[PDB]
Parts: C-alpha cells; sequence; structure tokens
C-alpha cells in the first residue's frame, strides 16, 4: 500500500491515467484487501465530505468494474470496514453530513439499475412459467447484509 | 378493481353483442384493460382465421409501439398469474389459439396454407416480442404445425421459411428426442423436396 501511495501523488497530476489502471486497481482489491482496501476506505471516507459530486462517479465506476470482473467483490473486506474506526477529526469537523448519506442512497438505487434488459423481464416473465431465475444479484446482495 | 370493472364490462358487452368490437376498440384505442380486449374477442368468436388472430397479431405487430409495448406488459404479466387456471383470459385465449392450431393441422392443404403461416407468425410475435412461454402442449402442437407439408406452392415455400426460422430462433420449444426425430426427417424430407420453384432451399444452405 505504501507503493501506491507514494506513486497516487505523481498519478493525481499525470494525465497520462487509462481505463488500465482503474482494472488493475479493481482487480488487486477484489483480490487482496489486506492493503489497499484500508487506505482506500479513509479515501473514500474523505471523498464523501468534498463539495464537488465525486462519490457516485466512483462507485459507479466500481460497479462496472466488479460487474466486468465476473461479481469480483471481496467478502472479507467488509470485516475491515466495519472494524475501521473513524477517529480522525477531519471527517469529524465535516458540516456537511447529509451529503454523504445522499450520495450513497444515489449510489445504491443506480447501481440496482444495471440490471435492467428487456431480457431481464423475458426472464421475469419466464419466472412462472419456463424457468425461474433473475434473482440472483438480490441474493447475493442478502448474503452480503447477512 | 380491475376484475371488477371488466366483468361489468363483460357483462355489459353479453347484454348487447352487437357492440362488443366497439368496446375493444374503444380498449385499444384508450390503451388499457387489454384483458377485456381479449375477453371480447374471445366471446366474439364463441371462417377466415379468427378475429382472435387477427386482433392480437395487429396488436403486436403494428405500428403503433405503444399498443406493442402495453399488450407485451399484459402477456408477461398475465403469464405469472398461477402460471396456470382459467382465472386469466390470457390462459383461455391461449387454448383457443391452441384449438385452432388443432384445426389446420392434417400433407396441409391448400387453403390452410396461408392460415398456418398467419398463425406461425402470431407465434413467433408472442413468443419473441411478447416473451410468451410456450406450454409443452403448446411446443408440441407448434413442432406438429412445422414439420407439415405443404403443397409446394409460393405459400407453401411462406410457410417452410417461417417454420424453419421458428426452429432456428426458438429452438428451446423441442426439449425431448421425439420431437428431435421428428425434426430431422422434416429436415431431410426438405432437402430431397426441390420442386418448390413454383426461395426455401437457399435459405437452408445458407
Amino acid at each position: 500500500l505504501g507503493t501506491t501511495i507514494k506513486l497516487v501523488i505523481f498519478n493525481e497530476l499525470s494525465s497520462a491515467r487509462n481505463p488500465n489502471n482503474m482494472q488493475v486497481l479493481y482487480t488487486a482489491l477484489q483480490h487482496s484487501s489486506e492493503l489497499a482496501p484500508k487506505f482506500l476506505a479513509m479515501v473514500f471516507q474523505d471523498l464523501l465530505t468534498n463539495k464537488d459530486d465525486y462519490l457516485r462517479a466512483s462507485r459507479a465506476l466500481l460497479r462496472e468494474i466488479i460487474k466486468q470482473t465476473k461479481h469480483e467483490i471481496n467478502f472479507q473486506a467488509f470485516c475491515l470496514g466495519l472494524m475501521q474506526e473513524r477517529k480522525e477529526p477531519q471527517y469529524l469537523e465535516m458540516e456537511f453530513k447529509e451529503r454523504f448519506v445522499v450520495h450513497i442512497t444515489d449510489v445504491l438505487a443506480v447501481s440496482m439499475m444495471l440490471g435492467i434488459t428487456a431480457q431481464v423481464k423475458e426472464a421475469g416473465i419466464a419466472w412462472d412459467k419456463g424457468e425461474k431465475r433473475n434473482l440472483e444479484v438480490l441474493r447475493s446482495f442478502q448474503n452480503q447484509i447477512a | 378493481g380491475g376484475r371488477r370493472r371488466t366483468d361489468a364490462l363483460r357483462f355489459l358487452c353479453k347484454m348487447n353483442p352487437s357492440q362488443a368490437l366497439k368496446v375493444r376498440g374503444m380498449v385499444v384505442e384508450e390503451c388499457h384493460l387489454p384483458g377485456l380486449g381479449v375477453a371480447l374477442t374471445l366471446d366474439h368468436t364463441k371462417d377466415g382465421v379468427s378475429d382472435l388472430v387477427c386482433f392480437v397479431s395487429g396488436l403486436l405487430l403494428g405500428t403503433n409501439a405503444k399498443v406493442r409495448t402495453w399488450f407485451g406488459t399484459f402477456i408477461r404479466n398475465g403469464q405469472q398469474r398461477k402460471r396456470e387456471t382459467s382465472s386469466s383470459v390470457l390462459w383461455q385465449m391461449r387454448r383457443q389459439l391452441l384449438l385452432e392450431l388443432m384445426g389446420i393441422l392434417p400433407g396441409l392443404k391448400e387453403e390452410h396454407v396461408v392460415k398456418a403461416s398467419a398463425l406461425l407468425r402470431l407465434y413467433c410475435a408472442l413468443m419473441g416480442i411478447a416473451g410468451l412461454k410456450p406450454t409443452e402442449e403448446e411446443a408440441e402442437q407448434l413442432l406438429q404445425l412445422m414439420t407439415s407439408r405443404p403443397p409446394a406452392t409460393p405459400a407453401g415455400v411462406r410457410f417452410v421459411s417461417l417454420s424453419f426460422c421458428m426452429l432456428l430462433a426458438f429452438s428451446t420449444l423441442v426439449s425431448t428426442p421425439e420431437q428431435e426425430q421428428l425434426m430431422v426427417v422434416w429436415l431431410s424430407w426438405m432437402i430431397k423436396e426441390e420442386a418448390y420453384f413454383e426461395s426455401f432451399g437457399e435459405m437452408l444452405l445458407l
């Protein structure tokens, strides 16, 4: 994580960033949340206090990358996020708090919309006829909630 | 509420059957209560092909895309209504269409080939646009229809082409060995048959 943090300073100003770097970062986070997720959680926490709408875009990109990576979601990262203590004073001094909740709600609402398809409607019509399906994402979400 | 309104309009039309199709036209104009329209055309049919085939084919394959989406949503929603039982008019009209399938099945007649073609295109519209999933009996009678031998006319060529395209598109409806041997023997007959000059074999080869 230290090397990534050190290179982030140079990468922020550089315009050579491409989707390959984001895909590699998402794959690394999904495969190993031991080091990268620890800093990523703090980075996402800091992004929720900004005035610009940057949490929604990052969440949408992460969801798109995860969907393209065949549901590359780390189950052990949830325990690190729950055990992580937001004890910093900069986060507690942020005046705008409802904005983060609104952004999270919008991200959740837009992430569920990725399953909308006319073929998903035909599978929903096939449920009590052909084959009961179009519900794996919901089941996975229930497991994550558990 | 919708069921009671539909039943009330059904009784009103039973009391004045001359205006039943006018009420069905009002239904397709105002673009709600599709079950009422289906039930009215069913009570009206209760020679041509049928008012049912014309009505639902025009609904699913007309220029108006709003009507197409509306009736497709109707078909999808009705399909989930217990997956059986005469409670929904969807299964009533499905049985009526299946009865028509029995009616035109036999060597296919010269007079029934065009009706078979229209019925087959209607079934294509249903299972393709409307998302209908056929039952085992529906699939069986469909396969019985496709594998028929029309009497080598341009209508026969069109019918064979449409049936072949249905098999290529909705190949999930075979799902059995005896229907597999039926369709391969039908394909072999189709290969042997080359007097269709008076564009089917080109499609098969392609």
